[PDB]
């Protein structure tokens, strides 16, 4: 097999111009090899977008970006790029580089002249995501979700953070710096109107320990390197 | 050819390898095929059946 | 385009027991050119690239298992796993590259099946801290619940809302395998200020009657 | 792949076969008995 | 013969195909004839009797 290793810009702006490159190691990019870029909406299926041939220079594209879609590679330095002009909100997706043997390699000095594999994608890049927002970078707002006596069932009381309004994905929530895991559970993000994020991180602890043990979640956010530590304690009934 | 220069797409020049009366050695041969007898094997158009 | 109809669209499977999957196509993908039927399947694993698992049909990728084998003829094509093992949760794909543009299929997230459980329901008022801000979001959250069926409605002093509320689902826990959801409810000041009552009414086939938590804004 | 006579009765096989065009070969996959099929060397990898 | 096989077609030429075995479905069950004792037993001993 081949290692992909792939990367690009993973942030553009509506109307531009999405440029993805993937690198081939361990391997040549000339040959009976289809380069194929395969892109997976958030929480759809896969998509095919295109591929180039190796050896000529025939490439085909997805009918629905028959218009928009071109992808070239550069022989000398074994890549291989994909460019998406006049993106828009239905283009992000996570995308994926992978290389199809085809059914013709070239066989030298046997009884035979062609040799079919019988391989489909057997290479895959590890992916790049690609958010197609307008939205600029921003921080995220960190609020306790404090424990109550509304959120206690059978001596077990649950807490926890509520990350919300940050730009771009990810964010890493954890507690007690890492000390605390069991019954943690980060809830994938969502997109709301505003174009903004919001996610919850909550815990499951014994009522008792609400008063003994602390609890402190830790939010990062690299984009906009920011850290914020929040403590959640019960609410206090002034 | 000089008129085509000038329904040609009707016939195409294929060339094959031909095993010649040994059975260890090829000839590359070539003839002209009509269109209507020969179907390509992938889609870049370059080799056919 | 050839549309490729995977059924089922979700699998749940107890380790031990087999599994199969299907997928049919609008088309017969024997390629004419050449005689070689292109369907592929492939395993996405959970936060993972998608990976090979069998090559036109039948033929079985690279270290892949032996449990994993494929069949069909032309357009009704299945995939069978001998013995599901704990390893095998993603989602699978049946991809056809015999006519332009390749299409995949829907994908069959294959997970794992326990016995049902109800979910633990818990209410979270918005904090003071977000009062300041200007807008407010209650959560309801239910934990280690399945199957991962569940239906969250917000009412508001008995007035059901629409519109306003976004569900996010945590993936099958690898450990108890069971759910964790939580559902949002996002509105600005005066909106909060208007109303009094707030309730999460949760409905799942672990509980016998729909359970309500509720809180009282202005109290504890 | 039994759940465990029938265990070893069976082997997974792959060779190289003719296509249609008799200047290709296709790497193929098949079941064999092992009635059927002759060990060639000592190894115990290539059979016949 | 408890287990369903499953086919696989091979292209051997031009118009030729070569129907070879794909995978066995569901866990492996040898084949098998079922004969009654009772009968079997008496067949034999008659047999038996005229070979004496
Ligand atoms: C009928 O029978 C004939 C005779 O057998 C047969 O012709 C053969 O065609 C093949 C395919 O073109 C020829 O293979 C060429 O071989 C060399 C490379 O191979 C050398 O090195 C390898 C080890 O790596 C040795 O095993 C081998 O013996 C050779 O020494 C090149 O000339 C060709 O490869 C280049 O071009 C290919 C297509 O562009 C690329 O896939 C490949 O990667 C190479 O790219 C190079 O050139 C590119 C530009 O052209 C450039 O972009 C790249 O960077 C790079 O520089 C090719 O593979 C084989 O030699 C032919 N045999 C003879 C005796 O000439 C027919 O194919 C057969 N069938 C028909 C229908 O006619
Ligand atoms: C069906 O048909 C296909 C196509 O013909 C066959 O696949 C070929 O199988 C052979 C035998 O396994 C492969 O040859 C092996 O390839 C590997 C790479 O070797 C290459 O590169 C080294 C330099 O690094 C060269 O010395 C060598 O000549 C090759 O160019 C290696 O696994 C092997 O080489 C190593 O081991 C041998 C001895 O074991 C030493 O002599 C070598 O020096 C080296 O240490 C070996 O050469 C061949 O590459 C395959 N072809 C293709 C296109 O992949 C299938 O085997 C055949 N049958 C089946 C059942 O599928
Ligand atoms: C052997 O290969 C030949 C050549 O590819 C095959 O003939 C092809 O058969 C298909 C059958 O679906 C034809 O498609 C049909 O074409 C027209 C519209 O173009 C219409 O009748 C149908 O809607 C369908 O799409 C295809 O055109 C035809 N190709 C040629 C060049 O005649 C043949 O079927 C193969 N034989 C076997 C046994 O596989
Ligand atoms: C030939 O005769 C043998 C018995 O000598 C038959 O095997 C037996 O078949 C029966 C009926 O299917 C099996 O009983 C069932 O087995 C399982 C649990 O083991 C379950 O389906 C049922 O609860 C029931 O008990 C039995 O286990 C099996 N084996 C033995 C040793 O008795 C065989 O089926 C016969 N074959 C034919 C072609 O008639
Ligand atoms: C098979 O059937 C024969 C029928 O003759 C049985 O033979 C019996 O043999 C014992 C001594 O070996 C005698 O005492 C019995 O009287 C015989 N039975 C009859 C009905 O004649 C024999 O047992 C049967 N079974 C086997 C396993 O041989
Ligand atoms: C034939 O070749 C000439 C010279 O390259 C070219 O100008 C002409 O268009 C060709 N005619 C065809 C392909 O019919
Ligand atoms: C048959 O299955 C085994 C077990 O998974 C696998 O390791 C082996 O490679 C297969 N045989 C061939 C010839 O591919």
């Amino acid at each position: 097999q081949v290692q992909l290793q792939q990367w690009g810009e993973g942030l553009v702006k509506p109307s531009e111009t999405l440029s993805l490159t993937c690198a081939v190691y361990g391997g040549s990019i000339s040959g009976d090899y289809y380069w194929t870029w395969i892109r997976q909406p958030p929480g759809m299926g896969l998509e095919w977008i295109g591929y180039i041939y190796g050896d000529t220079a025939s490439t085909n594209y997805n009918p629905s970006l028959k218009n928009r879609v071109t992808i070239s590679k550069d022989t000398s330095k074994n890549q291989f790029s994909l460019k998406l002009d006049s993106v828009t909100a239905a283009d992000t997706a996570v995308y994926y580089c992978a290389r199809e043997c085809g059914g013709q390699q070239v066989l030298h000095d046997d009884d035979y002249d062609f040799y079919d594999p019988t391989i489909g994608l057997d290479s895959w890049g590890q992916g790049v995501v690609v958010t197609v927002s307008s939205a600029s970078t921003k921080g995220p707002s960190v609020f306790p979700l404090a424990p109550s006596s509304k959120s206690t069932s059978g001596g077990t009381a649950a807490l926890g953070c509520l990350v919300k309004d940050y730009f771009p994905e990810p964010v890493t929530v954890s507690w007690n710096s890492g000390a605390l895991t069991s019954g943690v559970h980060t809830f994938p993000a969502v997109l709301q109107s505003s174009g903004l994020y919001s996610l919850s991180s909550v815990v499951t602890v014994p009522s008792s320990s609400l008063g003994t043990q602390t609890y402190i979640c830790n939010v990062n956010h690299k984009p906009s390197n920011t850290k914020v530590d929040k403590k959640v304690e019960p609410k206090s009934c002034d | 050819s000089s008129s085509h220069t000038n329904a040609m797409q009707e016939m195409k020049n294929c060339s094959f390898n031909m095993t010649t009366e040994l059975r260890d050695k090829k000839k590359k041969v070539s003839a002209l095929f009509y269109k209507l007898d020969i179907v390509p094997l992938n889609k870049n158009g370059r080799q056919y059946r | 385009d050839i549309v490729m109809t995977q059924t089922p669209l979700s699998l749940p499977v107890t380790p031990g027991e087999p599994a199969s999957i299907s997928c049919r196509s609008s088309q017969s993908l024997l390629d004419s050119g050449d005689g070689n039927t292109y369907l592929d399947w492939y395993l996405q694993k959970p936060g993972q690239s998608p990976q090979p698992l069998i090559y036109e049909v039948s033929n079985r990728a690279s270290g892949v298992p032996d449990r994993f084998s494929g069949s069909g003829s032309d357009t009704d094509f299945t995939l069978r796993i001998r013995k599901v093992e704990a390893e095998d949760v993603g989602v699978y794909y049946c991809m056809q590259y015999t006519h332009i543009p390749w299409t995949f299929g829907q994908g069959t997230k294959v997970e794992i099946k326990r016995t049902v459980a109800a979910p633990s329901v818990f209410i979270f008022p918005p904090s003071d801290e977000q009062l300041k801000s200007g807008t407010a979001s209650v959560v309801c959250l239910l934990n280690n619940f399945y199957p991962r069926e569940a239906k969250v409605q917000w009412k508001v002093d008995n007035a059901l809302q629409s519109g306003n509320s976004q569900e996010s689902v945590t993936e099958q826990d690898s450990k108890d395998s069971t759910y964790s959801l939580s559902s949002t409810l996002t509105l600005s000041k005066a909106d909060y200020e208007k109303h009094k009552v707030y309730a999460c009414e949760v409905t799942h086939q672990g509980l016998s009657s729909p359970v309500t938590k509720s809180f009282n804004r202005g109290e504890c | 792949s039994s759940s465990h006579i029938a265990m070893q009765e069976m082997k997974n096989c792959s060779f190289n076969m003719t296509t249609e065009l008799r200047d290709k070969k296709k790497k193929v996959s098949a079941l064999f008995y092992k009635l059927d099929i002759v060990p060639l060397n000592k190894n115990g990898r290539q059979y016949r | 013969r408890p287990n369903n096989m499953t086919r696989k077609s091979i292209r051997i030429g031009p118009g030729q195909t070569f129907y070879a075995l794909n995978d066995i479905i569901g866990d492996i069950r040898q084949p098998h004839c079922n004969i009654s004792k009772e009968k079997w037993n008496n067949t034999l001993h008659r047999v038996w009797k005229k070979l004496v």
